[PDB]
């Protein structure tokens, strides 16, 4: 006994803009064709199951889509709470029928939307219930369902506005089969779908099938009725024990709905073994970041949703004055236990768990494999972080992004450590609990140059670290003299570069011409003969240039090797672990980093730098200027940048 | 177009408003745009196309021609250049040296 509930198009029209299928189809449906198609489908489904009808109401044309009435399981129905107001008025008529037919009707909070069997489809075996969220259904409603229906709820995120309902891209079929369209779900939901359904049991549809609502199909044991099938789709369906019976429903598509949308199965099977649990995790967080202006909450909520989570802003308190920051508490939910981990790590950069009870200390794990952190280890960010050790806050030392946080217990410290450096028995932070943080080329470059020059003079006068990362482009663009001048006047306290910039600087210094390729080897050979850059300067072969000024004024430099190196200068470090160590050494205590046209180097040095340092990244690309107010990017030629910088620094340090 | 004696709204009072990618991502954007176009075409919707000679230079004459043929284009906004280049590609199978242009124009 399979019973299906339907509703005739006695008052069917199109008057909404509820979904992308309706835009442009207002009052553009002929009820004659609609009635003919509804009668055809009603008879076809009557051939396979018992079809109960409900009387429609005038003023509610979208009542024909009975799948949105609610989800029914074993005399229990969760009445729908529609997202838009245009279909909330039909909820009473549906509730009336459900109560009139002996169902234990449950209603969801008025603020918590759920659109029924259109967004909740049971697996045909009855083991669990797929439930979709994202457009019309809320993730925060999925635990309620599980609690009220005593079944498991597996959550799926819809990402395409065309398929805003689960039953438009998802159809559990008998035999444990799943007919679905993967592009309608995010990466995590597809991973879940594959985890639960074996590959032999998945019927993926091509895009052409999906756009004609192939997945919006009703299946009684072996027969499957749908709107329209591909020869390929029909043949693959025939490969399984299912026999396709097609019927036209084009008139209803003008309101975004097919055969499954016009039906609701009231005889749903109940398994006793499953009883009632759902995987969703929920947490409350508070954000005290003063950025109430400037939009901190918007990035928080976009991160939550884009990472397959949901949110509801609970309390918003605005201050009494421009001095009192506005702060708020937010509930964040996630379909997977540790998708919450990703959301929470991304959030940690701005706010911490609420004070009264949600504050835990940090969890750590011991290192069993040499140089391998245990999985789920917390990944450090650029921003300064504090860890809760022995109920006390410990500042993390050597803050770096893409590292592990290693904690020492008897002296309670926490430091950033690379994966390779991890020694056995080290305690690495794990999870997210207990961590907190604290706070078209450019036309008129010369304004940025004025700001940068003043900042450089300020940080130089007080003794502050300035590091310059250089590439051969500095030489190619006529910037040798300007960078050398910067080195003379104490504006360069460390130099990070490679083989190429050194050989080009020395070539322009000796022979005047930089960048036909033979001069490179002549210069490299000479410098190798002297045994290094310092020796070649002290002998008198290198009289001018950036490297000359670095050796003369005793400025430390590090030349990292490259696979492109045509000849290693004796100084060029060809072991890159040593080079990375030396880079971190020379970067330490820096206040500004001038990055001059080494893209490969600039990303690595930034990966080595903490957030507090101001990063000046100059290039014409201009996409390599996209580094992200604590960092400045400039879109010009690096030689021009250096010339303007030296001029402005003169106008600043030359009142003589 | 202002005619003498017209009463023109002034100030701010009383006015209110009821109001290079990889080919992989390009094909997704194209899927979305194509679906929107099919929807607008299947109703009495108007699609207007503004074209430049770049349509011809990149081998797109045939595709735009197909769009016009299959009823997806209800108006064309362009200039002299796109027309002369389209007609040149139709007549001689090439486009853009300058000589062939004028002969076409003269014809």
């Amino acid at each position: 006994d399979i019973r299906i509930l339907m509703c005739p198009p006695d008052h069917y029209d199109v008057d909404y803009v509820i979904n992308p299928w309706m835009e442009g189809n207002i009052h553009k449906s002929s009820q004659e064709r609609a009635v003919e198609q509804w009668k055809k489908l009603h008879q076809t489904i009557k051939e396979c199951a018992i079809v109960d009808l409900v009387k429609p109401a005038k003023g509610w044309p979208d009542m024909v889509f009975t799948a949105n009435a609610g989800l029914v399981l074993g005399e229990n129905v969760v009445l729908s709470r529609f997202y838009h107001k245009e279909r909330q008025g039909e909820e009473p008529y549906f509730k009336a029928w459900f109560e009139e037919n002996g169902f234990t009707v449950y209603e969801l909070p008025q603020d918590l939307p759920f659109e029924g069997a259109g967004d909740a489809l049971f697996d045909r075996e009855g083991r669990w219930l797929w439930a979709g969220y994202g457009f019309r259904s809320e993730l925060d409603s999925h635990p309620y369902i599980a609690k009220w229906l005593d079944t498991e709820v597996v959550s799926l995120r819809l990402i395409d506005e065309r398929f805003y309902h689960l039953d438009t891209c998802f159809c559990p079929l008998s035999g444990g089969y799943l007919l679905y369209y993967p592009p309608a779900f995010d990466a995590y939901s597809n991973r879940v779908i594959e985890m639960r359904i074996p590959p032999e049991k998945r019927i993926i549809v091509e895009e052409l099938d999906a756009v004609n609502f192939a997945c919006n199909a009703v299946n009684v044991n072996d027969i499957i009725i749908m709107n329209l099938v591909s020869r390929t789709l029909k043949e693959k369906l025939a490969e399984a024990g299912f026999k396709v019976r097609e019927t036209p429903l084009t008139e209803f598509l003008k309101a975004g709905g097919a055969a499954k949308c016009l039906t609701l199965r009231v005889t749903e099977p109940i398994l006793p073994d499953v009883h009632a649990t759902v995987s969703i995790e929920s947490r409350v967080i508070r954000m005290e970041g003063h950025l109430l202006d400037a939009g901190i909450l918007n990035q928080a909520l976009d991160l939550v949703v884009e990472n397959s989570g949901s949110f509801r802003v609970l309390n918003f308190n605005l201050g009494v004055e421009r001095n009192s920051t506005s702060s708020a508490e937010v509930r964040v939910s996630a379909p997977s236990h540790q998708i919450m981990e990703e959301i929470m790590t991304e959030l940690i950069d701005l706010g911490a768990v609420p004070p009264p009870q949600e504050l835990c200390d940090i969890n750590t794990e011991t290192v069993t494999q040499g140089g391998v952190a245990p999985d789920d280890f917390y990944v450090s960010t650029i921003y300064p972080t504090e860890v809760r050790v022995n109920c006390e806050w410990v500042q993390v030392t050597g803050q770096r992004m893409d590292a592990a946080i290693v904690v020492t217990s008897n002296p309670p410290s926490a430091r950033c450590v690379l994966l390779r450096d991890l020694q056995v028995g080290d305690r690495v932070m794990v999870g997210v609990e207990g961590i907190r943080t604290i706070k078209s080329s450019e036309r008129r470059v010369e304004l940025l140059v004025e700001q940068i020059a003043w900042e450089m003079r300020q940080i130089r006068d007080q003794g502050g670290k300035i590091v310059v990362t250089a590439g051969p482009v500095v030489i190619h663009t006529g910037g040798a003299q300007h960078l050398s001048h910067l080195v003379r006047e104490g504006y360069v306290h460390a130099l990070l570069g490679g083989n190429a910039i050194a050989v080009h600087d020395i070539e322009q210094a000796t022979m005047g011409t930089s960048l036909g390729h033979r001069h490179h080897l002549k210069i490299i050979n000479s410098v190798r003969r002297y045994g290094g850059i310092r020796q070649a300067v002290e002998a008198g072969f290198i009289s001018k240039g950036v490297m000359y000024e670095c050796v003369k004024n005793n400025i430390p430099y590090c030349l990292a090797g490259s696979i492109r190196d045509d000849g290693p200068l004796p100084d060029t470090e060809m072991n890159l672990v040593r080079a990375q160590s030396r880079y971190s050494e020379l970067i330490q205590g820096a206040d500004m980093i001038l990055m001059l046209s080494s893209m490969l180097h600039s990303i690595g040095v930034g990966n080595m730098t903490p957030s507090g340092v101001k990063m000046v990244c100059v290039d014409i690309n201009p996409a390599v200027v996209t580094k992200l107010v604590e960092s400045v990017g400039v879109v010009t030629d690096v030689g021009l940048f250096l010339s303007l910088l030296v001029r402005q620094l003169q106008q600043l340090t030359r009142p003589y | 177009d202002l005619q003498v004696g017209d009463r023109v709204m002034v100030g701010v009072e009383g006015i209110r408003t009821i109001k290079v990618s990889s080919e992989r991502r390009v094909e997704l954007l194209v899927e979305q745009i194509a679906w929107e176009m099919r929807q607008i075409r299947d109703q009495g919707g108007k699609i207007v196309v503004t074209a430049g000679p770049v349509v011809i230079h990149t081998g797109g004459a045939q595709h735009l021609s197909h769009l016009v043929r299959e009823g997806y284009v209800h108006a064309l906004l362009g200039g002299n250049a796109i027309a002369v280049h389209d007609i040149e590609q139709a007549t001689m199978g090439t486009s853009l040296g300058h000589r062939h242009h004028l002969k076409i124009i003269n014809s």
